[PDB]
């Protein structure tokens, strides 16, 4: 939620502007978009009519690079290295950071071995330095480091922008819940009305005892 | 008396501009009392000869005025700072040059004592508060020293941040607050390997336990730059001292940084953020959206 | 004379505040820190033992200390026991009077 | 009606004082009213008080025979069911609370005194009746609040009493009944001696208008803490002294069965087991119910 | 009777009404059956009585040393001793059970502060065999006081802890079972009284 | 309006200063109006007390204390008697700021809020609107805080908007429940029902939520992919514990209840046995 | 008789089910009049509880055998000589015995079936409650060559010494399943309302 | 006879169970195999059993004992519940004789299995105890079928209907336990007759005392020299005059002297014999061996195989690590084995409960205590309305 106004604000300059550029002014504007350390999501931009006639030109190689960053990681980067240009460090960077939100949205204790893999590190110590200085001060993520188990805990990740395939799944990973939450409703109204049918039944029935002996102690006296 | 001081401080003045402030001090030495004294305690503060000198502005302090454009507090704010040298009180001092900072901003003669002095005295604040211990205080005016002001705009910001946020400080960026901190040469006494140097790793392991659950003795060293043996000292009586808590092991080498609950109540704090952003979808978009 | 009293008031104080931040001790440790040899420490720290000042033990074959772990919920457990041993007898005689 | 409970009302009031219908029977008080605000102050205090004893006042009016409680206030007395009368410590701070708040808002006279009794009932001990006695007789309108925080978390609600010290000599002709409790048995000796000296009085809440309003809105902000909560969670000492307390119970009664051989120490020892092992499977319901529906499955 | 330890040892130092005799015996015999705290109570904060041990002096250097943990040197001052201590009528009666319990003290004293305690190092240390000093270790475990478990392997005598709760778990199922059964005999026993009776 | 605050700090509020705050209204105006149009809506005032650690600002309790008419501001020599008496009961709590009643905070509140900043320097300024209206869905209150800035070079101390959470402990939970919804059941249905109740208010939410994203799937809903963000952070969370540390232990309290229920049925059945027994023998006796 | 069910469970293999099916049938016989001691599959009858580990039985049931027809048969003296090493435990003598008196087309199968059991089954025994054994002892229990059995250990992860000839043993490995109950709440509902009478 | 040509009719006529049957059954109570054979078999009820018991009412055997025992075999089995409930001795006669006809044709397992049939019908509850459960109990066990007749056995029997029927009952039951490997209900069946109620000796009682003994070596291992407290005064005053032998193994068990225990057997191998005890009191022979093992569990934590055989005399290696391997597989013991040393380790138990698996073993548990409070209560209800618990109490 947090970082979620620290984009609105800069989303609405960015929006407005390319709703606006020429087909050349994009150019220069997508390479500072994925570059400053703040945004984080940019389908908005994608989605923006502008970018849509812009497939197929010489500035293609542009939208490849914004559609990477919408949904992309560094592994993904790194098998299409020859058609897509060259990255300064500041987009590298914020490309690291983006592999940890994904493998955070399917897991939430991710081992040392595979990080170490995305992220291409060599020890523990550089790893760890990363994660401190770049993810959990950032405010991305909030979690702890373990150095025993190798491993560490994601308890809360801001989400990504959603690729081509996850809506779907989305409504069906919430109607589950919805029936969970609902099929636990008639379960804990079965329960009640059980206690009140087997109260009601046993004392019915312990009224069936003294009336029993009741006569036979007058007939007896 | 007060003629023959004055006769002495007009040769003392004149000594003091070429060059001579030791020649300055022995002849000035043998809010209008105020004024004064201050007089002959600037010359003995700006050579460090405060000695004879602060007993002599405290004794006409008694006596002393406030007329009209009094920088007798800026001076005992400099006596201050003699005195946080060696009686840390910068506890005191701090919130003293708050106010001679830009909470006290107006025309004020000229910009010498409205637009330079509250910025260097704004700085000088946050330097003091830094060199204090503990100080729960010290936390409560961290907090109005961060609160919003210029400190953003000035240039020990990192550092005050890093500090009022727990965060781990790095070695590199000490090393230049430590090299700035030449204010009398007292502050960065190297006295027993200094006690920045004794404060600044006590941060650090402070920021760290928040950040870890465990750590190995040997990565305890490539942190906070010191060799493992001397890291498990400081650890031991930081614990023993109930600064931290945690617990220490050998065998492995390790150092439990517990400080934490129950997986229970560890459970329960994520089913509370869990319905906590469930609130904020539908508040967030009942308010804005429609 | 008064010295071994003198003596030992000084060396179990540092040594108490020595391990008290410590789950497990080494016994050549506390030989180096305190400057003294391994054997005595060795006969300072049980001696210590015995006396309920230190609550964990010591490990002779790898010279560590193995100090008392954080106490979970015993007294239940304990309890339990009691309620468990009260209802055997009590069951026992209840039923042993019809004969 | 909902606001007509306030303004006490001096030229009213002081016509009961000087009528004293009390005095001839003990019997006249029959009804405790106790404001919104007094109850959750009184509660505060004795769970933040741990497992030592805390000590206290509150102030109100009285109509008819009823005594209503208007608002409490502290008092930094150690040891009240140790020392008689224990109040006398902090006279002087009774004298200017009540004066300063004279002020402000408050007018109401001081009522009574309460303490809390940490977890072992809702009694008045031998200690208890006595300072009371002196309390009633020199001021005729005085209560006596004992209100349990353990068991108050324990279980569902809260253990609140009121109770009213019956004049000396005076046997009550009626005998009445009362609910059981369970005593722990370092305790259960004062209350068999002193058991026909303190008849009980029964206890309702109101509120004003405004009060109402606030708490329709803030229980409907407490779903989250009803679920993302887990009350057994220091009941880990407390649960083993019941545990402990339930078998000395039991061996008395077994060597009381053999030296022979409600029913003495046998109905009761079953009532207090399902006294205390009800409220753990009640934790365990809620657990169960977190489980399935946070903990689901993956996909 | 009057064969006890600690009882007798109380007695025979509060006397109501020789100095030799006083002397002797008293914390030899405290030493058998009071434990480390009353020991000391009697031996070390005795200083009315100590001044008696001061004319013993290798009583009294014995007794420390069995405080000190100097088993060797107080067992082989008693064995030279053992001779002279058994020809006085009052230990002459009863000398060997006497140091037959001051070996199982200093046995059980020995293991109680180690969690690993090697058995060669107390062999040469009690001077006994490592097979005879391993049938005292069985003989004591056997008795359940020193709650540990001989490894015959590489000679080390590791502690036994319990974990009472998986103890509890077993105890309280196997009562139930018990408790189940006894109560299903009791059904049958009651109705062949009653078919009886109505014959 | 007033912007939201920089300073960093979390505020946490308890329900104890709601009631206080209503209930010193109540008095004044129910006695100021005859009892048996209250002029214009009174207002009282008086200071907040609670303990700061680290970045968390929490508020325990309060007092109340008398606006001096002379010269409009707050006198000093109640407000040392009332400190004084209220350290002796509560030694860990300091003043934190003022509260009173009323709709908007005015710049005649920041010249009675510059006497304040003598004591825990930069306080802050509880506002209750007492006004009932029964459209809103929240409790009527902002917490203000001071903000020392520099417009147009005058200080120009400028009251902000803070974010605070009503955090309660569980011994308010039950007395609260108590009042609110007081009785005008067993112990089994009442333990469900409040589990049941909440579980219904949670159900609503998330079908709210539910239409919306459907209506995003197929309607027209134009795309609103802020939303969407979280939906998916909200989503990656949902196993909660899902770790095997969990498990052993959660799987650990369960045998233990059981292990208690098993030997309190045996005592119930104890006792069952008992006096039946003894029917048996005052029937069919032995001595025949 | 009507032995149908008897040819049916062994035409569909199902073994398991084999002594249950005679039994059955057999008071059934008994009880109308049929003769069945030289008709009865007899041998087939004593194999089927060996299957199932119920060698108590089949000792009562061999001790009921026609004095004839063991002097006529050598099937039922074969079927025998395997139970008498089960009885006694000689695990090696087992396959000894199984290996013994050509078994006719009836019981092909119906003995190689039990005789791969008895293998898996005298696994898991070697992999629960042993550490480290010679390959000599590995051949003899699980019944093949040494060379044949120190190349099967191997495919399950036990490893051997090539120069003591002996073999470490380890547990392998464990799974994770899952429970599935779902049948919580209503057991605790009926505890709760039991304890309070 | 003149009613009985109507009775043919009514018996696919005027049915009337609880009317015409019952004044036709009245009416009887106060053929030749031709009229009867015209008969029908479950309608005629009380009238198929009446023409079989006075066909039947012969002292003829062999030839007749053939075919009476096939005829009655169909008719049991097919043979109505509601028939046979209402039948009174008259039917409990018609099975006895089934059985003597077994006994006399051949094999007594020929009739075994109709037999067991009638116990399932004629049985009214689950806890009535039956007069026909020792005659089956009887047949199963004489003619090797220790299988087929444990079904029976069963745990809610509280009802006692004959007291001899009881004692056969769990007589013959704890017979088929222990030959069958199942000490754990051996003994609960043989501990109830000791724990009855008799004024005088009985053969029985003494009986069910030298196989409880034995037994309880072989699975608790040890010999209590005091009898039960909930036991008859009879019991307790003479038991030992006829255990003379019997008590003499428990101490030497107790002891753990092998040498006497091996030399004891043989020594006193007559009397032990001439009870049909000397199979049982071997197995009883070698679980010393199993039983000192067991005891260096709680000594130890690792040991050699040849100091194992030393110390419970033995033998060699292979002997030590064969009983260890057997022990393993019961699950007496938990321990491994190497051979580089030659040494056995004693671990602990590996059970935890921390699993799913003990949540299922614990609510087993906790339901079967439900079902055992109903009984209970069952009971007072009786009791509370006797007439005769008022009486002494008012
Ligand atoms: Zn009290």
């Amino acid at each position: 939620m947090d970082i979620e106004q620290k984009q609105a604000e800069i989303i609405d300059q960015l929006v407005k502007r390319a709703s606006t550029c020429k087909s050349e002014a994009l150019g220069p504007l997508i390479i500072e978009a994925t570059s400053h350390p703040s945004l984080f999501a940019f389908s908005e931009i994608l989605a923006l009519p502008n970018v849509a006639q812009l497939e197929g030109t010489t500035d293609s190689v542009y939208l490849d690079l914004l559609r990477l960053f919408a949904h992309g990681t560094w592994g993904d980067y790194k098998c299409n290295a020859t058609r897509l240009p060259h990255l300064s460090p500041d987009q590298i960077l914020k490309l690291k950071q983006l592999t940890v939100l994904t493998l955070a949205e399917s897991n939430k204790v991710l081992p040392y071995d595979t990080l170490m893999v995305e992220l291409d590190v060599s020890n523990v110590r550089e790893l760890e330095d990363f994660l401190i200085n770049e993810c959990m001060y950032a405010g991305i993520v909030r979690g702890k480091l373990d150095q025993l188990k190798r491993c560490f805990e994601v308890p809360f990740a801001a989400g990504r922008d959603l690729r081509p395939g996850q809506l779907g799944n989305m409504l069906h990973t919430l109607s589950n819940w919805l029936n969970t939450s609902e099929n636990l409703l008639i379960s804990i109204q079965d329960k009640i009305k059980w206690a009140d049918n087997m109260s009601e039944m046993d004392k019915k029935h312990r009224k069936e005892a003294e009336e029993g002996v009741e006569e036979v102690k007058k007939s007896l006296s | 008396e007060e003629q023959a001081l004055v006769i002495r401080e007009k040769l003392a003045g004149l000594y003091e501009s070429e060059q001579e402030w030791s020649k300055a001090a022995q002849m000035l030495s043998g809010n209008f009392k105020l004024s004064k004294c201050i007089q002959i305690a600037r010359l003995y503060l700006e050579d460090d000869d405060a000695v004879n000198a602060e007993a002599f502005i405290n004794k006409a302090s008694f006596l002393v005025s406030n007329s009209q454009n009094e920088v007798l507090n800026l001076q005992y704010k400099v006596c201050y700072a003699r005195i946080l040298d060696m009686k840390r009180k910068f506890l005191e001092a701090a919130l003293r040059y708050y106010g001679i900072s830009q909470i006290e901003q107006r025309q004020i003669g000229d910009e010498e004592i409205d637009e330079n002095a509250l910025e260097q005295a704004l700085s000088a604040a946050v330097t003091c508060t830094i060199l204090a211990g503990a100080g729960p205080q010290r936390s409560r005016v961290l907090a109005t020293l961060y609160k919003d002001e210029r400190c953003s705009k000035l240039k020990i910001y990192p550092i005050l941040q890093k500090v009022y946020l727990e965060r781990i400080l790095r070695r590199p960026e000490i090393d230049a607050f430590s090299e700035e901190l030449r204010p009398h040469q007292k502050a960065s006494l190297p006295d027993k390997s200094t006690v920045l140097d004794r404060a600044m790793i006590e941060h650090n392991l402070l920021s760290a336990s928040k950040l870890y659950t465990n750590i190995r003795f040997d990565e305890l060293g490539t942190l906070l730059a010191i060799d493992p043996r001397k890291a498990e000292k400081i650890a031991a009586n930081m614990i023993g001292q109930d600064r931290m808590r945690g617990s220490i092991d050998q065998e492995e080498a390790v150092i439990h940084f517990e400080d934490d609950v129950e997986e229970l109540q560890q459970w329960d704090q994520q089913i509370s953020g869990l319905c906590q952003a469930l609130n904020d979808i539908l508040d967030g978009m009942a308010k804005k959206g429609m | 004379n008064y010295m071994e009293d003198l003596l030992k008031k000084v060396r179990t104080q540092v040594l108490l505040k020595l391990i008290k931040p410590y789950t497990k001790i080494g016994i050549p440790f506390i030989s180096k820190e305190l400057n003294v040899p391994e054997t005595d420490v060795t006969e300072l720290l049980v001696s210590l033992i015995l006396d309920s000042r230190i609550d964990g033990h010591i490990d002779e074959m790898n010279r560590y200390l193995l100090r008392g772990d954080s106490g979970n919920g015993r007294k239940l457990h304990k309890a339990v026991d009691k309620w468990n041993s009260q209802l055997k007898s009590l069951s026992s005689n209840i039923t042993s009077r019809v004969c | 009606t909902s606001d007509n409970i306030f303004y006490y009302d001096d030229t009213s009031q002081t016509r009961f004082q000087q009528e004293k219908p009390w005095e001839n029977d003990p019997h006249y008080f029959k009804r405790v009213k106790i404001s919104a605000l007094a109850l959750l102050k009184m509660v505060v205090h004795a769970r933040s008080g741990g497992t030592i004893e805390i000590m206290g006042l509150m102030q109100g009016k009285t109509d008819g025979d009823t005594i209503i409680v208007m608002d409490a206030f502290a008092l930094p007395v150690e040891g009240t069911e140790t020392r008689v009368n224990a109040q006398d410590d902090a006279y002087e701070y009774m004298v200017e609370y009540s004066q300063t708040n004279k002020l402000a808002g408050r007018l109401e006279n001081v009522v009574g005194w309460y303490h809390s009794h940490p977890g072992y009932g809702c009694w008045l001990s031998g200690i208890d009746v006595s300072t009371q006695r002196l309390n009633q007789q020199h001021q005729e309108p005085f209560l006596a609040v004992v209100i349990d925080p353990t068991r108050t978390v324990s279980a569902g609600k809260v253990e609140i009493g009121a109770f009213r010290t019956y004049s000396k000599g005076y046997k009550p002709p009626d005998e009445p009944v009362s609910e059981y409790q369970t005593i722990p048995l370092n305790k259960i000796e004062d209350f068999g001696v002193h058991c026909k000296q303190y008849y009980s009085l029964d206890v309702t809440y109101f509120k004003s208008s405004l009060d109402s309003h606030l708490l329709d809105l803030l229980w409907n902000k407490y779903w989250v803490n009803t679920l993302s909560s887990s009350p057994l969670l220091g009941n880990g000492d407390y649960v083993a002294g019941q545990i402990s307390d339930l078998a000395e119970k039991l061996e008395q009664a077994e060597s009381h069965l053999v030296q022979s051989r409600d029913e003495s120490q046998l109905t009761k020892i079953t009532r207090d087991s399902a006294k205390i092992t009800v409220e753990q499977v009640h934790g365990l319901m809620s657990q169960v119910i977190k489980d399935e529906l946070f903990n689901s499955m993956r996909q | 009777e009057l064969k006890k330890y600690k009882l007798a040892a109380r007695k025979f130092l509060d006397v109501n009404p020789a100095p030799q005799d006083i002397a002797t015996y008293g914390g030899l015999c405290a030493l058998a059956s009071f434990d480390r705290s009353e020991l000391k109570q009697k031996v070390i904060d005795n200083i009315n009585f100590r001044n008696f041990l001061e004319l013993v002096p290798d009583v009294r250097e014995l007794i420390n040393d069995f405080y000190s943990s100097r088993y060797a040197s107080c067992l082989e001052y008693l064995a030279s001793l053992k001779s002279n201590l058994l020809l006085d009528i009052h230990l002459h009666d009863h000398v060997d059970t006497l140091y037959d319990q001051i070996r199982k003290k200093a046995l059980i004293q020995y293991t109680l502060p180690f969690v690993s305690v090697d058995l060669s190092r107390m062999a040469d240390a009690f001077k006994t065999s490592v097979s005879g000093l391993e049938k005292e270790l069985e003989a004591l475990i056997t008795d359940n006081q020193i709650q540990a478990r001989i490894d015959s392997h590489n000679k080390i005598l590791y502690a036994r802890h319990a974990d009472q709760r998986n103890a509890t778990f077993q105890k309280v199922l196997q009562m139930g079972n018990e408790f189940d059964r006894d109560v299903r005999a009791m059904l049958l026993r009651a109705n062949l009284l009653k078919h009886e009776y109505h014959a | 309006m007033a912007p939201s605050s920089s300073s960093g700090l979390t505020f946490k509020l308890h329900p104890l200063v709601m009631l206080n705050i209503s209930d010193h209204f109540t008095r004044v105006k129910t006695q100021l109006n005859p009892p048996a149009m209250l002029l214009q809506n009174p207002r009282v005032y008086g200071c907040v007390i609670g303990l700061q650690r680290g970045r968390t600002v929490e508020i325990f309790n309060s007092f109340e204390l008398i606006f001096d008419p002379a010269l409009d501001t707050l006198d000093r020599s109640f407000l040392e008697k009332k400190q004084e008496l209220y350290k002796k009961v509560f030694p860990d709590f300091y003043v934190l700021g003022w509260y009173s009643t009323g709709s908007d905070a005015t710049e005649s509140d920041m010249h009675i809020h510059k006497a304040l900043m003598d004591i825990n320097e930069s306080p802050v300024y509880v506002l209750l609107n007492p006004a009932i209206n029964h459209a809103q869905k929240d409790l009527p209150v902002t917490i203000y805080e001071s903000e020392f800035h520099v417009i147009d070079g005058i200080p120009q101390s400028i009251f902000v908007h803070t974010s605070y959470t009503i955090e309660t402990v569980e011994a308010e939970r039950i007395s609260v429940d108590h009042v609110a919804h007081l009785k005008p059941a067993t112990q089994l249905a009442a333990h469900l029902t409040g589990i049941h109740s909440a579980i219904k208010m949670l159900n609503s939410r998330i079908r709210v939520l539910y239409q919306h994203i459907v209506a995003m799937q197929k309607g027209d809903k134009p795309c609103e992919n802020s939303v969407l963000r979280q939906v998916s952070s909200l989503l990656r969370s949902l196993p909660a514990a899902e770790s095997e540390k969990f498990n052993e232990n959660f799987l650990m309290e369960y045998n233990d209840k059981l292990l208690m229920s098993y030997l309190a049925m045996i005592t119930n059945c104890t006792s069952n046995m008992n006096e039946v027994v003894d029917k048996f023998n005052t029937a069919y006796d032995k001595h025949s | 008789m009507d032995l149908s069910p008897v040819k049916e469970a062994l035409a569909a293999k199902s073994f398991d089910k084999i002594a249950d099916i005679c039994d059955t049938l057999m008071l059934q016989v008994a009880s109308e009049g049929i003769e069945y001691h030289d008709d009865w599959p007899y041998a087939i009858h004593l194999l089927g509880y060996f299957y199932v580990d119920d060698c108590d039985s089949a000792r009562f049931l061999w001790k009921r055998i026609p004095t004839a027809i063991k002097e006529r048969k050598p099937e039922v003296v074969a079927a025998w000589g395997i139970g008498q090493k089960l009885w006694t435990h000689d695990y090696a003598g087992v396959y000894e015995a199984i290996r013994g008196y050509d078994w006719s087309q009836e019981a092909k199968d119906m003995v190689a079936a039990f005789s791969d059991l008895y293998t898996k089954r005298m696994f898991q025994l070697l992999l629960s409650a042993y550490s480290t054994i010679t390959i000599h002892d590995l051949a003899l229990f699980l019944g093949m060559t040494e060379d044949d059995a120190t190349t099967y250990v191997v495919e399950n992860g036990w490893t051997v010494d090539a120069a003591s000839q002996m073999a470490s043993v380890k547990k392998q490995a464990v799974k994770r399943e899952q429970k599935v109950d779902s049948s919580k709440l209503q057991r605790l509902t009926e505890y709760v309302f039991h304890l309070e009478h | 006879v003149n009613s009985v040509e109507a009775v043919i009719t009514s018996i696919q006529g005027l049915s009337g169970s609880p009317e015409d049957l019952s004044a036709l059954h009245d009416l009887l109570r106060g053929v030749n195999f031709s009229t009867l054979d015209q008969l029908d078999a479950s309608k005629h009820s009380l009238g198929y059993l009446y023409f079989l018991e006075v066909l039947t009412c012969g002292p003829v055997s062999k030839e007749k004992a053939a075919y009476e025992i096939p005829i009655i075999a169909r008719f049991i089995n097919s043979c109505d519940a509601g028939q046979i409930r209402l039948a009174s001795y008259k039917f409990v006669s018609l099975c006895k004789i089934l059985k003597d006809h077994v006994i006399a044709l051949g094999d007594p397992l020929r009739g075994v299995g109709p037999l067991l049939n009638a116990v399932q019908k004629l049985q009214v509850s689950s806890k009535r105890l039956t007069a026909l459960h020792p005659d089956v109990l009887q047949l199963c066990l004489q003619a090797k079928s220790y299988k087929s007749g444990f079904s029976i056995l069963s745990d809610d029997i509280v009802e006692i209907d004959q007291p001899r029927d009881f004692f056969l009952y769990s007589y013959y039951g704890g017979m088929i336990c222990i030959g069958l490997k199942r000490f754990q209900k051996a003994l609960e069946l043989l501990y109830n007759v000791v724990t009855a109620p008799m004024h005088q000796v009985n053969a029985i009682a003494l009986e069910a005392y030298k196989k409880y003994i034995l037994v309880s070596l072989i699975h608790n291992g040890q010999f209590t020299n005091t009898l039960p407290k909930c036991a008859s005064t009879a019991a307790q005053r003479s038991f030992k005059n006829y255990t003379g032998p019997y008590i003499e193994l428990g101490n030497c068990y107790n002891d753990g002297k092998i040498g006497e225990l091996e030399a004891l057997v043989v020594a006193r191998n007559a009397e032990f014999e001439e009870d049909k005890n000397l199979g049982l009191v071997k197995q009883a022979v070698s679980s010393l061996y199993k039983r000192n093992i067991l005891r260096l569990t709680q000594k130890y934590l690792t040991l050699s195989l040849q100091d194992i055989a030393n110390m419970v005399q033995l033998g060699n290696a292979k002997e030590a690590e064969m009983h260890v391997l057997q022990m393993i597989q019961d699950g007496q013991i938990h321990a491994l084995i190497n051979q580089k040393d030659g040494m056995v380790r004693f671990l602990e138990d590996p059970e935890q409960y921390k699993s799913s698996e003990m949540i299922e073993i614990m609510d087993s548990v906790i339901q079967r205590t439900i079902g055992l409070s109903k009984n209970l209560l069952a009971m007072d209800e009786s009791l509370s309305c006797d007439p005769l618990y008022l009486g002494k109490v008012g």
